RNA sequence: CUUGAGUGCAGAAGAGGAAAGUGGAAUUCCAUGUGUAGCGGUGAAAUGCGCAGAGAUAUGGAGGAACACCAGUGGCGAAGGCGACUUUCUGGUCUGUAACUGACGCUGAUGUGCGAAAGCGUGGGGAUCAAACAGGAUUAGAUACCCUGGUAGUCCACGCCGUAAACGAUGAGUGCUAAGUGUUAGGGGGUUUCCCGCCCCUUAGUGCUGCAGCUAACGCAUUAAGCACUCCGCCUGGGGAGUA
């Protein structure tokens, strides 16, 4: 939940942020930590090439297994902890082994809940399992597009995909964006939607909390002088003159399509509802 | 405690060993929990009035529990939607 | 074949609106090889509310349907309206077989709103 | 909701003799019985009209055979409020 | 009162029926189309009705009973 | 002290409520097969859809919402309201019973809470139906009826407003006073081999015709607008005004 809070001074009134209900303890394992420094978005070389990065604040990354891939051991869960370089909170898992491994968290899991990684593993929330296997009409996170890497699909908060059906090989799969996929029979993925719901009811508030992620500003283009920006110049305030209201780059924003139609999963893309 | 019966429906074009494990393994998950698997039988073979998920024909399965409320739908329910050979499945208590 | 399906047993399907009636001539599966409309005819508007356009189009498709060939067909009945019953009179006059009709007039259970007007 | 077994045990100690089962120490004490369950219920289902006004209706005479059993006597009513603690 | 059928064709039907168990009492409560025959023309009584609606439903989803037969 | 009220014990019924689960038709959108020149609409037309092959026809897919018969002056609930089915939880009512406590009751200012539809916020969903809007037509004109589309909205969840011809335009409670006639859940008894069939009676709500009586009249008539008691609320010519 969000609790709002009081208005005292001017920057707060508008105010609000998460409760923290889900959480056990506050520090974490030591051991599956990894450090992280920053770049602000920007190369090998130096230069700036994304904008509006860095200034913020520190932090460590947190190892995860988003293979799931030992298989049949069943694992328990001791404890939930917090992550911020994700929306989604983090569960951690002693398996059966005394190995300890750090899992984004479903919505409605139970510390002391058991949960599995295996072919053989019925289904509930959290098990980890092919897609082949699935009953259609369910709801999973963490889907693999690859056999073997580590799922890329429906990983932030909130709900996810939908299983419409299924041939022998390929396999459709719904997303959230409600665009449609064939996808491998054999894919490792799991069930259950995401932990956390209302991270975006977040009324981040003021200036600074952006700061404290971090990002920084942007600046609009309708403003600068017309060299660093086509909007720009112009005595006074500035209607854009231009049709096709360009990136600083050129090469418009507002109804283009830059998907590059010789990409081999072409075939795989049918229905094209949200981009 | 109080008496259910419930019914269950699987397709014909299963191999009869199937059914035979599935039948066993299932007044299972009806026994497992404390609630009494009672009175099995099978009113076996029929042709439907309609068809329902493509076929106009198949099998029937009738079992009964007393029971409290709280070991046989709970788990039947999970096991039914998902599995892909119980087609159907409705579950009551006594009344006609 | 595969446009010239010759059958002794196809099926008819037939529309009568308030205003308008169409009728068509298939198969058992059914594909469709003829149909007849009282505007295609000629008539306008008001002249296709007519139990006389049942006839004129019954025939003006079977002869169609004869012409590939066809002894026996069905007969499903939509469409609340006049040439309901007409149409299978003037049919049987071309000299068909028909052995069944079947009145299918769908009705729901309240899948939606039909207009409150008025 | 309750069940004829928890009702018809518990009145077997708060009876004031034997055959009886008015006396109204055995009325508040399953109202208070039905009175916690069904609150439970409520707060589990936040919404509806038929809880509601069902207790209001039970608490509304809990108070009432109360204000009876004030008067009536005096030791039974301290006695039952430390009995079965309700009623601040 | 009443000037439908008879009173009491209930003589062969009671207390508590059917489920679904019993064709030997369903076919005879309902059309041949699928409908059902209302309590003008059965002669059954009241409460009847109000059973024997609820077992042709429940017949239904069991699929032992068409929604409906027209073909 | 038991006759009012409440508790029992054995029973009857019900669309009474909240949450979850399941299924068929139908509308629609798309895809595919079939096949050509109209569809659709009106009182008569036009606008629109269509040779990019529509509509019609068949198959299967998705998707939201509503639930044919049943349904009846039938039932339930305090009202608003509640009709697919199943489970979980759960409120009250009616009868019979009579042991059981022995007047604990009625009404209810101020307060507290539920409350059609529209409406509003925040978030999801979006199949129909459809304010606003556009076009067509009628028309002296028509920003109206008619027609083709068509957003919010209808829908779900948490919150908020807090009203209506919220009507039977009849406050709640108790008690007495002609019948007849159906209906709904029950109960007692006779006849019946067995009533399950028939009949007689008795309770509770439910509808119609009707006297005594009332009423200005229409009308109400054991479900009173009759005979009375208690308690509450309300009216004092109409507009001004449910305004300031
Ligand atoms: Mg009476």
């Amino acid at each position: 939940a969000i609790k709002k809070y009081k208005p005292i001074t001017n920057g707060r009134r508008n105010m609000t942020s998460l409760d923290f209900a889900e959480i056990t303890k506050t520090t974490p394992e030591k051991s599956l930590l990894k450090p992280l420094p920053k770049k602000a978005g920007r190369n090998n070389q130096g230069k700036l090439t994304v904008r509006h990065h860095g200034g913020g604040h520190k932090r460590q990354y947190r190892v995860i297994d988003f293979k799931r891939n030992k298989d049949g051991i069943n694992a328990k869960v001791d404890s939930i902890q917090y992550d911020p370089n994700r929306s989604a909170n983090i569960a951690l898992v002693v398996y059966a082994d005394g190995e300890k491994r750090y899992i984004i968290a479903p919505k409605g899991l139970e510390v002391g809940q058991i949960v599995e990684s295996g072919a053989e593993a019925d289904i509930k929330v959290g098990n980890a399992l092919p897609l082949q296997n699935i009953p259609v009409g369910t709801v999973v996170h963490n889907i693999e597009l690859k056999p073997g890497k580590g799922g890329q699909i429906a990983r932030s908060a909130g709900a996810s995909a939908q299983v419409l059906g299924k041939e022998g090989k390929y396999v459709l799969i719904r997303l959230r964006s409600g665009e449609v996929r064939m996808i491998l029979s054999t894919c490792r993925a799991t069930i259950g939607q995401v932990g956390n719901l209302q991270h975006e009811l977040v009324n981040v508030g003021k200036a600074g909390r952006s700061r404290w992620k971090g990002i920084r500003p942007t600046v609009r283009g309708s403003v600068m002088n017309p060299n660093d920006h086509p909007h720009g110049g112009g005595e006074g305030r500035a209607p854009i003159g231009r049709p096709s209201p360009m990136s600083p780059w050129g090469k418009p924003t507002l109804g283009k399509k830059t998907r590059r139609g010789k990409k081999s999963s072409d075939k795989l893309i049918v229905r094209g509802r949200k981009k | 405690m109080r008496t259910y019966e419930v019914m269950y429906i699987v397709r014909p074009n299963i191999e009869e060993d199937a059914k035979k494990a599935l039948v066993e393994r299932f007044n299972g998950i009806l026994a497992t929990e404390g609630a009494e698997v009672l009175e099995a039988k099978d009113w076996g073979k029929r042709r439907l009035a309609y068809e329902i998920n493509d076929f106009k024909d198949g099998f029937y399965n009738i079992v009964r529990v007393k029971s409290d409320n709280n070991k046989a739908t709970d788990e039947f329910q999970r096991l039914a939607k998902i599995s892909d050979d119980i087609i159907r499945y409705m579950v009551i208590r006594e009344d006609e | 074949r595969r446009v010239k399906k010759n059958i002794e047993n196809g099926v008819a399907h037939i529309r009568s609106t308030f205003n308008n009636t169409i009728v068509t001539i298939t198969d058992e599966f059914g594909n469709a090889l003829s149909w007849s409309s009282a505007g295609a005819l000629g008539f306008k508007g008001s002249k296709k509310s007519t139990p006389f356009a049942a006839q004129m189009a019954s025939e003006t498709a079977s002869k169609s349907a004869m012409e590939h060939g066809l002894k026996t067909v069905e007969v499903t009945v939509k469409g609340p309206g006049p040439g309901r019953e007409s149409a299978i009179r003037a049919l049987q006059s071309a000299g068909l077989e028909v052995t069944a009709i079947r009145d299918v007039t769908p009705v729901p259970h309240n899948g939606c709103r039909p207009p409150k007007r008025r | 909701a309750i069940s004829q077994e928890r009702k018809n045990e518990i009145i077997k100690e708060y009876r004031v003799h034997e055959t009886d089962t008015g006396s109204p120490e055995v009325q508040i004490a399953v109202l208070t019985a039905e009175i916690n369950a069904v609150n439970e219920h409520l707060r589990t289902h936040k919404k509806d009209h038929h809880s509601r006004r069902g207790l209001l209706k039970m608490v509304g005479r809990r108070r009432h055979l109360l204000n009876y059993l004030r008067s009536k006597d005096i030791q039974r009513y301290r006695e039952l409020i430390k009995s079965l603690g309700i009623r601040r | 009162g009443r000037r439908r059928k008879k009173v009491c064709y209930f003589t062969a039907n009671g207390i508590t029926h059917i489920d679904y168990k019993d064709t030997e009492l369903l076919k005879r409560f309902i059309s041949e189309r699928g409908k059902i025959l209302p309590r003008r023309v059965t002669g059954t009584s009241a409460k009847y009705q109000r059973m024997l609606t609820t077992a042709i439903k429940r017949s239904r989803h069991m699929a032992l009973l068409p929604y409906v037969k027209e073909e």
